[PDB]
């Protein structure tokens, strides 16, 4: 329905998974929204094909609403809702106050909502990091940029294998497992939620096998009990140093026995019992929840 | 997500679901033309070794498009090979690339990529639609056990529907792969669709039996039919050679 003509370019915001963004008013409606802007040769890249048609899909308040393509034949233009900063630069800017409980939980539950719901309608997320996750003043959090996205099967096949920012990238995926599901989103959030809790991430490896040591020297090296499979799939080495698992408590200290006992389930080793975004939404961490504002900006 | 993400499927497929009539509504087109494109795809999916599900979205653009764009017979294949295009970059790990695409057809490379923008514009950029396969894959999870005859032939008769638009256009894709399956399990077992598959969809035989028909019908018909790409297709060791196989004489229905 839109039109460049009713926009003001206001500022650039940044650069994800491909094209840029900026911050726009419609000039009409009052409205402030984000422009995603597609130079347009393989013609449309994939990305954009895959994030435009999930989108249209997914209309949840927990994901980023696309409300329009302006479609030019040299530009693609995607106008999103404004949103006015990402988790990683909301973390930052706690640096001193730390995050309140009540707003870690708000946004875990809200994360798991619409995380729920993509794995509802088919859709793999894989790309779920503090960058990506944008924040209101109204106390919401969503999920965007989908350009990494895509719609998987029942039962999934082989996909993409270099896929999720590798601090929030999960085991199967490190270990070269030829399936992946639902469950290396929840993976992200996992880590996330634990960032959400001690400031700085959980896992910052450099490297895929760095990576693995550091979830390994958290979590323990995980075995056949502890996860049928492993010592099989395609990148396990039995040369891997093999370290006790640790106590959560020491993992994310100010987290309480429900806090704990969430995350544990949310970095289970093994996919299938890897908790559901759908069952994690009824876990009595959430039992108190509420949706506080955010206590700054 | 099983039964989420089947009945959010179930949704899709009706409002992803092509014209019934378009064909009749298309001056310069006919059914058998669609035939020869489809069996072409078939051709270059084989070729470039993709999956079958990027097949079966292609014939979903390309139908759905054709349901509202009227086109002349020398460019049916331009719209074709767009649709391909745009369902490997969809579906695919590694899309060939566009210049692949302008080789296995001539039209330029500027032709392909308009047409490109032009499908996205008709379908509104609704790719991720529900196909066969999808249901089929789900179907196939019911099996007691994991039989691969039985999955390889039901996709071979799934894909056959493709290249029909009378009949198979009348019928949405859960119901076609519901005819492939229990078709293809009966062939080679001897077996029933199931009851476990009644509780999920809810169809029955009774339901199925139109479709049914007319897929046991493409199937006894299928080594005599002007176009033969999937049949070759499916000799193939990776499908289990199921297209050898012999079809039932009767269904017992
Ligand atoms: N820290 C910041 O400065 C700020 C201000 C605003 C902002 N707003 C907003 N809204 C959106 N709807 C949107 N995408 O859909 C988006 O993408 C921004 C991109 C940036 C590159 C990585 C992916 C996210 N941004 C976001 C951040």
């Amino acid at each position: 329905p839109g039109s460049m003509e009713n926009f003001q370019k206001v500022e650039k915001i940044g650069e994800g998974t491909y094209g840029v963004v900026y911050k726009a008013r419609n000039k009409l409606t009052g409205e402030v929204v984000a422009l995603k802007k597609i130079r347009l040769t393989e013609g449309v890249p994939s990305t954009a094909i895959r994030e435009i048609s999930l989108l249209k899909e997914l209309n949840h308040p927990n994901i980023v609403k696309l409300l329009d393509v302006i479609h030019t034949e040299n530009k693609l233009y995607l106008v999103f809702e404004f949103l006015h900063q990402d988790l990683k630069k909301f973390m930052d800017a706690s640096a001193l106050t730390g995050i309140p409980l009540p707003l870690i939980k708000s946004y875990l539950f809200q994360l798991l909502q619409g995380l729920a719901f993509c794995h509802s309608h088919r859709v793999l997320h894989r790309d779920l990091k503090p960058q990506n996750l944008l924040i209101n003043t109204e106390g919401a959090i969503k999920l965007a940029d989908f350009g990494l996205a895509r719609a998987f099967g029942v039962p999934v096949r082989t996909y993409t294998h270099e896929v999720v920012t590798l601090w929030y990238r999960a085991p199967e995926i490190l270990l070269g497992c030829k399936y992946y599901s639902t469950a290396v989103d929840i993976w992200s959030l996992g880590c996330i939620f634990a960032e959400m809790v001690t400031r700085r991430a959980l896992f910052p490896g450099d490297s895929e096998i760095d990576q693995l040591f550091r979830i390994f020297r958290t979590l323990g090296t995980p075995d056949e009990v502890v996860w049928p499979g492993v010592t099989s799939m395609p990148d396990y080495k039995p040369s891997f140093p093999k370290w006790a698992r640790q106590d959560f408590s020491k993992v994310v200290p100010p987290l309480d026995e429900d806090g704990r006992s969430l995350l544990s389930q949310m970095l289970h080793y093994d996919p299938n019992k890897r908790i559901s975004a759908k069952a994690a939404l009824a876990h009595p961490f959430f039992q108190d929840v509420t949706k506080p504002v955010p206590h700054l900006r | 997500y099983h039964e989420d993400i089947h009945t959010y499927l179930r949704e899709m497929e009706v409002k992803c679901k092509p014209k019934v009539g378009y064909m009749k509504k298309q001056p310069d087109i006919t059914n058998s033309m669609r035939a020869i494109l489809v069996d072409w795809l078939v051709e270059v999916g084989e070729e470039y070794k993709l999956q079958n599900e990027t097949l079966h979205l292609a014939v979903n653009y390309i139908d759905r498009f054709l349901s509202s764009m009227s086109v002349l017979r020398g460019k049916l294949q331009l719209v074709g090979t767009a649709a391909m295009l745009l369902a490997s970059k969809f579906e695919e790990i590694y899309p060939p690339e566009v210049a692949e695409f302008v080789y296995i057809t001539t039209y330029t490379k500027k032709q392909v990529l308009r047409m490109e923008h032009l499908v996205l514009k008709v379908l509104t950029f609704d790719l991720a639609a529900p196909t066969v396969n999808q249901f089929l894959t789900q179907y196939f999870l019911h099996q007691q056990p994991a039989n691969c005859k039985v999955e390889s032939l039901a996709m071979f008769l799934g894909e056959l529907s493709l290249i029909d638009a009378d009949p198979y256009l009348k019928y949405l894709p859960s119901v076609i792969a519901g005819a492939a399956f229990h078709l293809a399990l009966y062939t080679v077992t001897g077996q029933s669709w199931p009851e476990s598959l009644i509780r999920k969809t809810g169809y029955t035989l009774e339901s199925l039996k139109p479709c049914l028909m007319d897929l046991h019908q493409t199937y006894l018909k299928a080594p005599q039919h002007a176009q033969q790409s999937i049949r070759e297709k499916y000799k193939n060791s990776k499908y289990h050679g199921v297209s050898l196989l012999n079809p039932p004489e009767t269904l017992n229905l």
